[PDB]
RNA sequence: GUAAAGCGCACGCAGGCGGUUUGUUAAGUCAGAUGUGAAAUCCCCGGGCUCAACCUGGGAACUGCAUCUGAUACUGGCAAGCUUGAGUCUCGUAGAGGGGGGUAGAAUUCCAGGUGUAGCGGUGAAAUGCGUAGAGAUCUGGAGGAAUACCGGUGGCGAAGGCGGCCCCCUGGACGAAGACUGACGCUCAGGUGCGAAAGCGUGGGGAGCAAACAGGAUUAGAUACCCUGGUAGUCCACGCCGUAAACGAUGUCGACUUGGAGGUUGUGCCCUUGAGGCGUGGCUUCCGGAGCUAACGCGUUAAGUCGACCGCCUGGGGAGUAC
């Protein structure tokens, strides 16, 4: 049933911002935190909390400017079954670097700007539009 | 649907000695016990195809729960499979 | 204004009704049914309504003319008493296609109405046969019935005063093309969608459709008054 | 549908572009005339058009248009033909090179030289 | 007019003209139909379809509908950074950020519409319906969300838009 | 969904994928490191022939390939959990799910007796049929076979098409609810076994009515079509033979998410239960419409939206679901 949970994270944000919701909650992961941190400082989410003593669970607050959406969609590019990997020299361009690719390198989760500043390549998780 | 008094003997004899219904061994032993009840209907009723659909649900699921035990401990498995006389 | 919080409770305890039908797109301000009667939520409505009254005050010094649309039988008498005089206009015999966008044809047919009404009242076509008076009488009747509460309107209005959206969607549609701010009182079957400031309300209880409108009416009118008195003071200081 | 689904069964596309069955991937081709035809158009019309059947060197057979006034073909000669479909007649996929082999140019042609095959044309 | 951009003298981009009739009930219709685009060189949504009995009145109606209830679009003359995967009624376009050093090829009148649109450089060939009315929608749905930053702070740019929503 | 195009459906091996955490490895991954890749006619920097064509040093896509060493953010492996996926025990509840048994009355139909005389039938209008051996209808009683209307409703059920007299035997699948357990045992599904709306169909059983054919009537510029009367295989059961299709959501499977109200109706907590009602929480079912999507109708929390994995299928028409 559950086969890609970071696409399901992203669909919950996507209907979240279109439907004028302030916060969106789902199951948490080490990958989910590691992503959310980058979104939090690049302002694609506002803030988040991680909570749950049994198993961790994530509640996050959405991107806006006036109250309705300013990122149209966020889609995963590397996925279950179609992993796409980028080299140091081939890190991508999303809306001329006003937008992000979130890139998991061997040294952790960061943005395309930090993956390039390090001189790493890695897994390209998701792009903005 | 299976008898109250068989279900309690099956629980007594299979899984661990806690007399639970949930572990993989007692779940093969309960599925087997309904499969066998249904094969009692299929002593006649040879044109009763819409209930045979049901048999294959219970059968397939047992096939899966056998793979799972055998992916785990082999003692429980080699016992269970010989202990319900399954296959040739 | 501070008037909106006191006003909402005092009016609202009819709770509306409208069976259990109501409108899903207003739903957050609709509290859950008590045996197939709708009950309005009065608390969540106070931020909306206070918000409306502060914007009314700011347009006071901006406006010479207000246009009241969305009038209906149970509401007409409250729309009249808020207008008081011919610097405040209203429509109650249904809205006509193009009253803002084709004001050009609408004002032309008003100019023919006030020309042939002043001709009638002096007595000028009432001579000869009854046919010759009656064919003017009938055309004057249609203009008078259609125009009667907007006949005097000296220009395109600064705001739009809505007491129902239920039958009057077009007026709102064109007012938004004309770039006019709408100040609304919507009922339970109405949607809040698509107008600039809303008061959630209900269409029954004659006391409620008056008190809602009474709060909306004070803020713009005593607002304008205070702007005018401040305009007199600025020249009169000099000459004393 | 899915990419794995595309590894398991490929893409296949629309039918490729042909209307000249000439063989050896070439615009012009030789054959011996078999028959000459007076024939009538398709689409709603009335004319007396000139077509030859040629039996091409590949041994298939095609019909080619014989354009302009002044007929010179003979029904057993070797000629060069060039692909170019005619919509006036059914299944006519060719025209004949009037300046080639046993062909002679059109009388009262000056419109084009090489086209319709006239050496130093006449008015 | 109303919300329209800081436009200066008229754009008179006539794209098409046609003439339509049923002829069913009293001889033919004489009236003509017009399709017109009115922009400003810096990026606009202005597009107007109008009609009247003879061409001069048809274009002037069409040109009004090209200019009223149209939002400003904030691209910087000839550079744009953030297009959209443009779809309008089956006529589909998919521009991406690009140098103006490279030039523009575009057929018919279209290199001319695109140079007044400010969108010539990001542009790539149409797909879906190649009908005259919908092929030109490059500058409308393909800019419906956009930015065009000149700022050194391009990498803080989406951050700056969140803290205004805070 | 309808333009060509969702497998007929369940269940599922191989293949492909894998919620979430610790241990741990390092297949794929990425960084580091080292070696390879002659030459211009192409490309870039030079140079020369009256330029250019042309030719060429130096750099280069040298359009091609390599493995060690480090990393653990990600996927692959494997062990033990977790529940957040899924599975299971007894109990209640709603229903036309399936197989075999049992059973009643009523019209056509038939027979017998009683009563009784001339049409009955058919239709647009008509004639063929049937009938004085006494028809048609009607009283009494018997006969026989499908069927079982209503209740049957926007209801409910089955795997999709599919399911309706009433009852029992045998049993599936689904809906809730309390005590309790295991703990990814998962998803999809090429090949695969299993399974028919309807008629076609071999034999036995059975036949009251209806009916392709076959006869004959009627229609009409002819009339095999249209319309009528006779009338057979079928229809009906039991077993048996390739499962066809307009095999439905004309909508793939099952799962996650998205402002809702209200109708139909049911498990169950709470209500002067007082309005097929309200509220708490599941259940199927349906009108209405926002966000979104569409060519258009339309879909909209049971999607035709946002999506998820994996699969099936389509790529101009005719000729062809045929040929091979």
């Amino acid at each position: 049933s559950m086969q890609d949970p970071i696409a399901d994270m992203l669909t919950r944000i996507r209907n979240g911002q279109a439907a004028n919701k302030a916060a969106v909650t789902m199951p948490s992961s080490k990958l989910k935190v590691a992503i959310a941190n980058v979104l939090k400082e690049e302002g694609f989410i506002e803030d988040f909390k991680v909570e749950g003593d049994t198993k961790p669970e994530l509640e996050l607050t959405l991107k806006y400017f006036q109250g309705k959406a300013v990122v149209e969609s966020i889609q995963r590019v590397s996925r279950p079954g179609l992993r796409i990997y980028k080299r140091k020299d081939e890190l991508p361009k999303v809306m001329a670097g006003l937008g992000i690719a979130v890139v998991s390198t061997s040294k952790g989760v960061m943005t395309d700007r930090a993956a390039r500043q390090a001189g790493l390549g890695g897994e390209i998780i998701c792009y903005v539009a | 649907s299976l008898s109250t008094e068989a279900t309690a003997k099956i629980v007594s004899e299979f899984g661990r000695d806690a007399n639970d219904t949930g572990s993989t061994e007692v779940q093969v032993a309960l599925l087997t016990a309904q499969i066998n009840h249904l094969q009692g209907h299929f002593a006649e009723h040879k044109k009763d195809h819409h209930s045979r659909r049901g048999l294959l649900r219970m059968v397939s699921q047992r096939r899966k729960l056998l793979d799972y035990l055998k992916r785990k401990d082999v003692a429980r498995y080699t016992r269970l499979i010989e202990r319900l006389g399954l296959r040739r | 204004a501070t008037v909106s919080m006191r006003d909402m409770l005092k009016a609202g305890v009819h709770f509306g009704h409208q069976t259990r039908y109501w409108n899903p797109k207003m739903k957050p301000f609709i509290f859950g049914a008590r045996n197939k009667v709708h009950i309005i939520n009065l608390e969540k409505t106070v931020p909306m309504f206070n918000e409306a009254l502060a914007e009314l005050n700011k347009i006071a010094s901006r406006k010479g003319k207000i246009l009241f649309v969305g009038t209906k039988r149970a509401a007409s008498e409250a729309v009249k008493d808020a207008a008081l005089s011919c610097d405040q206009f209203f429509v109650n015999h249904r809205w006509l296609g193009g009253m803002l966008t084709n004001w050009k044809t609408v004002r032309q047919s008003i100019k023919r109405l006030k020309d042939l009404e002043t001709q009638s009242q002096d007595g000028t076509f009432d001579k000869l046969t009854k046919k010759e008076a009656l064919m003017r009488t009938r055309e004057l009747e249609k203009l008078e019935n259609s125009l009667g509460g907007i006949k005097d309107m000296g220009g395109l209005p600064d705001a739009l005063f809505v007491i129902d959206a239920d039958h009057e969607h077009i007026a709102i549609k064109e007012a938004n093309n004309l770039g006019i701010p709408v100040f609304a009182i919507v009922d339970t079957n109405s949607d809040p969608d698509g107008v600039d400031f809303v008061i959630p309300g209900n269409d029954d209880a004659i006391r409620a459709v008056t008190l809602y409108l009474g709060a909306v009416a004070a803020t713009v009118r005593e607002g304008r008054s205070q702007d005018l008195a401040s305009q007199a003071e600025e020249s009169f200081v000099e000459a004393e | 549908a899915t990419v794995n689904q595309l590894v398991r069964k490929p893409r296949a596309r629309k039918v490729a572009k042909s209307n000249v069955p000439a063989l050896e991937a070439c615009p012009q081709k030789r054959g011996v005339c078999t028959r000459v035809y007076t024939t009538t158009p398709k689409k709603p019309n009335s004319a007396l058009r000139k077509v030859c059947r040629v039996r091409l060197t590949n041994g298939f057979e095609v019909t080619s248009y014989i354009g302009g006034e002044g007929h010179n073909l003979q029904e057993h000669s070797v000629i060069l033909i060039r692909g170019g479909r005619v919509k006036d007649l059914p299944g006519v996929r060719y025209h004949t090179v009037r300046g080639a082999l046993d062909c002679s140019g059109v009388k009262d042609r000056k419109q084009a030289r090489s086209k319709y095959g006239v050496k130093r044309p006449k008015a | 007019a109303h919300i329209e951009k800081q436009a200066g003298e008229l754009q008179e981009k006539l794209i098409a003209v046609n003439r339509v009739s049923k002829t069913v009930k009293g001889g033919r219709i004489f009236s003509f139909t017009a399709l017109t685009v009115v922009g400003d060189g810096n990026g606009r949504v202005g597009f107007g379809y109008g009609k009247a009995r003879e061409v001069p009145a048809a274009i002037q109606k069409a040109m009004e509908k090209a200019r009223r209830n149209m939002i400003n679009v904030a691209l910087n003359n000839g550079t744009l950074q953030h297009p959209v995967k443009g779809v309008h009624t089956g006529s589909r376009v998919f521009m991406q950020p690009a140098s103006e050093g490279t030039g523009i090829i575009a057929g018919g009148a279209m290199r001319a519409v695109l140079e007044v649109a400010g969108v010539h450089n990001v542009l790539a060939k149409a797909y879906g319906s190649t009908n005259p009315i919908n092929v030109v929608r490059a500058t409308i749905d393909g800019l419906e969300n956009m930015n065009s930053p000149e700022m050194v702070a391009a990498k803080r740019g989406k951050s700056v838009e969140e803290i205004l929503g805070k």
